[PDB]
RNA sequence: GUGAAGAGGGAAACAACCCAGACCGCCAGCUAAGGUCCCAAAGUCAUGGUUAAGUGGGAAACGAUGUGGGAAGGCCCAGAC
RNA sequence: UCCUCCUAAAGAGUAACGGAGGAGCACGAAGGUUGGCUAAUCCUGGUCGGACAUCAGGAGGUUAGUGCAAUGGCAUAAGCC
RNA sequence: GCUCAACGGAUAAAAGGUACUCCGGGGAUAACAGGCUGAUACCGCCCAAGAGUUCAUAUCGACGGCGGUGUUUGGCACCU
RNA sequence: UGCCUGGCGGCCGUAGCGCGGUGGUCCCACCUGACCCCAUGCCGAACUCAGAAGUGAAACGCCGUAGCGCCGAUGGUAGUGUGGGGUCUCCCCAUGCGAGAGUAGGGAACUGCCAGGCAU
């Protein structure tokens, strides 16, 4: 069981992302179901560190935003291109 | 010293392309648009020259528009 | 000494190498050898890394190239004028984005991976790094 | 009346004719000249194209 | 195959009749029925219509797929034109050739009043 | 875009770089780039870190228990190294 | 000297002893119009007849064709009778 | 009626030599030398297949890679 | 008004293929015949004419079906205009624009005029 903690991005864009990656985090979006896209982020080394396993991209994961627990899958992951590092994930509603 | 080339020819920039675009008001036989083939087909109110030229047979404003099963590119002169 | 057969065209322009790569997923097999740094490569460099770790393997596993250099370079002769036409083809490269794999390679333990493309990273100006396959 | 203040604070020598012509829309005229202009959105999109060296007081 | 054949012979004329912003008369023809009807520049609506499916029209036939019911069709069509005002057309053969039914229909057509 | 056809201040000196466009005069003031120990105008300013190489104040593949920080790991008072 | 593509930086245009190819004609029908038609290639079967003539069916769907180079066009065919 | 094709066509009509040479000019343009550069060259280094009885690294060092100097052959044509 | 069908469009693949099923009062289709109108570089195959015995086999239309085709977000990434910066063959920062591919998902078209048939 992989509970992960993420909160709700305030702004997007490239300038964004870049800045949060700056500052070692990143960022993710929720999708799937009747329920509209979330767009969270996330703690780069906690991720990264759950990501090794095949049960992250098997299993069932937790993301608790705000306190609200959502139960879903990891779709697909952006990787660096030669860094051991994410960019960004797309976590599907189970 | 030598050397030599076989390389060294072009030809002349015939000045094609779009003259009047859309929304532009133009007098009877003002030339649109020049070209070789039709990548552009004649619409209302425009002609097709002997060289695939599309000239206005009316007065009015441009009109590009997509038509026809294939999606190609016609141009027809609206009435003002 | 990798090069193509044929091609459409026998001389092209310098270009540009920039941007990233798209080859950066370890694919087929288990252990990759992946660029970090940039640059253009060649079919004898190419060929003494591929020796290097065949040879370190003894022939054991399966190795993959997913590179191959399609670009003729051109160079002119020494004592000619800067004129007088594009020079001849001498060589062929590779232009190496950051992120490509370069080599694959599997049936090997990773440490026997490590030391193959170790040797054949010393054949290569760029700077490497030693990839495996993740999942997703 | 939504009538704001535009003050050129760095100069204009090398810059594109484009930011020239910016300039004179919005009569700016040397450096330090404060200038009282409406606040329309032409006026914001001049301000946008010269924001680097102009200063708008509201 | 023929249909889509007939199209293909037919289209041309559509489009230049299209072009031409023509009121037009289009004849469709088989074995048994032949079909008239004038069609506003627009092609999108219809003015008269007429065929030999029609009991008005069949009834007084013998078979309706013959050249007489053919002039029959393109008199009645004439008659129903000119009620409505409509007098100069241009004739759609619809990939058929101008012969025998489709000639009878156009011939009566033009005796009637119509003008093309 | 500048020079050419454009001076001034800075980059030691340095047409073309940075700032900035010289009507004239003044033993007045504010600033730009760039700077503030002395040559040489102005902070031996403050706070918190890093470096020990005069690095700063010239250079690569590669090599190395230099050193600072971070996240994780496997052995361990059932006694680790 | 002229034509076509790239260079040419998504309007036009744009240079080098830059990269690649052609033209200095032909046609009294290879033009006009009306009417009609629709390829390449392959598979199977079939007298001489064979990888490949002609014939019949099917796949395919323009991978063909365009008087000649290339590019852009072309099924309403600009292609073929 | 012109392969006036040197194709905006100097004339209807035209090839060469000069170390016997001369004038006007140019560092707008070459040779010498300087300069920039450093492909080449030279000097180093990296990996280490192998050779060396065994043994890669005593001595060599394949395939390939990174630099330095300004020293050759050259490139440019900035001074004269 | 409902259903079905034919014709002419609109739109141009969420509209197309495929697979399975289904239709014949009318319509449509095949279909019968051809001395004639007309036709075959031979051939009533086609074109055409005169018809209506048969069949919906084919074709067409309709219904169903996600094997495809097609469409397709959100977020991110690439790029880039201006300004600025670095270790300057290439990148970064502020700001603005913002893909393509891919993912979830959608999806077995929709609609107008006239006419006819059967029901109502
Ligand atoms: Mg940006
Ligand atoms: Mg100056
Ligand atoms: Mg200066
Ligand atoms: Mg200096
Ligand atoms: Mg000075
Ligand atoms: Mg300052
Ligand atoms: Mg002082
Ligand atoms: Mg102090
Ligand atoms: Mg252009
Ligand atoms: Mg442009
Ligand atoms: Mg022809
Ligand atoms: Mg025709
Ligand atoms: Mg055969
Ligand atoms: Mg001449
Ligand atoms: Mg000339
Ligand atoms: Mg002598
Ligand atoms: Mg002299
Ligand atoms: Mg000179
Ligand atoms: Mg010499
Ligand atoms: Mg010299
Ligand atoms: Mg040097
Ligand atoms: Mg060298
Ligand atoms: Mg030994
Ligand atoms: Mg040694
Ligand atoms: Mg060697
Ligand atoms: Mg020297
Ligand atoms: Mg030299
Ligand atoms: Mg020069
Ligand atoms: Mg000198
Ligand atoms: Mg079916
Ligand atoms: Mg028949
Ligand atoms: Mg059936
Ligand atoms: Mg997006
Ligand atoms: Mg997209
Ligand atoms: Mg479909
Ligand atoms: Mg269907």
């Amino acid at each position: 069981m992989f509970t992960i903690n993420a909160e709700v991005r305030k702004e997007q864009g490239k300038g964004a992302s870049r800045r949060l990656r700056a500052a070692n985090k990143f960022p993710a979006i929720i999708y799937g179901g009747k329920e509209a896209p979330l767009a969270i982020e996330l703690d780069h080394d906690k991720v990264m560190n759950m990501q090794a396993k095949a049960e992250f991209y098997s299993e069932v994961l937790t993301i608790v935003v705000d306190g609200k627990e959502i139960k879903v899958k990891a779709q697909d992951v952006q990787r660096h291109p030669y860094k051991p590092k994410l960019q960004h994930i797309d976590f599907v509603r189970a | 010293a030598g050397g030599s080339t076989r390389n060294g020819r072009d030809s002349e920039a015939k000045r094609l392309g779009v003259k009047r675009f859309g929304g532009e008001s133009v007098l009877a036989g003002s030339i649109i648009v020049r070209q070789r083939g039709t990548k552009f087909h004649a619409g209302a109110n425009v002609g097709c020259g002997r060289d695939h030229t599309l000239f206005a047979k009316a007065d009015g404003k441009v009109k590009f528009e997509v038509k026809g099963p294939k999606n190609r590119k016609f141009i027809s002169i609206e009435a003002e | 000494m990798l090069q193509p057969k044929r091609t459409k065209f026998r001389k092209m322009h310098k270009g540009r190498n920039r941007g990233l790569a798209q080859g950066t997923d370890v694919s087929f097999g288990s252990f990759g050898l992946k660029a970090v740094g940039r640059g253009r490569l060649t079919a004898r460099q190419i060929e003494a890394a591929r020796r290097a770790m065949t040879r370190a393997v003894k022939r054991q596993g399966k190795i993959w190239i997913r590179v191959f250099p399609d670009k003729p370079i051109t160079e002119k002769p020494l004592a000619v004028r800067m004129g007088k036409g594009k020079g001849n083809v001498e060589y062929w490269v590779a232009l190496i984005q950051p992120g490509k794999v370069l080599y694959e390679m599997d049936g090997v333990p990773e440490e026997l991976a490590r030391e193959a493309f170790k040797l054949a990273a010393a054949k290569l100006p760029i700077k490497t790094t030693f990839v495996t396959k993740t999942v997703m | 009346a939504k009538t704001i203040k535009i003050t050129q604070t760095r100069s204009a020598i090398g810059r594109l004719p484009k930011h020239k012509a910016t300039l004179l829309g919005l009569g700016l005229r040397r450096i330090g000249h404060t200038v009282e202009r409406e606040d329309t959105p032409a006026i914001r999109g001049m301000i946008n194209a010269v924001s680097f060296m102009v200063k708008v007081e509201e | 195959d023929k249909k889509s054949a007939r199209i293909r012979r037919a289209t041309r004329a559509r489009r230049k009749l299209q072009e031409l912003g023509a009121t037009r008369l289009v004849v469709h023809r088989t074995p048994r029925h032949i079909y008239a009807q004038v069609i506003a520049p627009n092609g999108s609506e219809v003015l008269v219509a007429a065929s030999t499916v029609e009991k008005a029209i069949a009834e007084q036939l013998k078979y309706t797929g013959n050249k007489d019911a053919a002039a029959a069709v393109g008199k009645a069509v004439a008659e129903r034109a000119l009620e409505k005002g409509i007098k100069d057309v241009s004739f759609d053969r619809s990939g058929f050739q101008y012969h025998g039914r489709v000639q009878a229909l156009a011939d009566a057509a033009r005796e009637a009043g119509l003008q093309f």
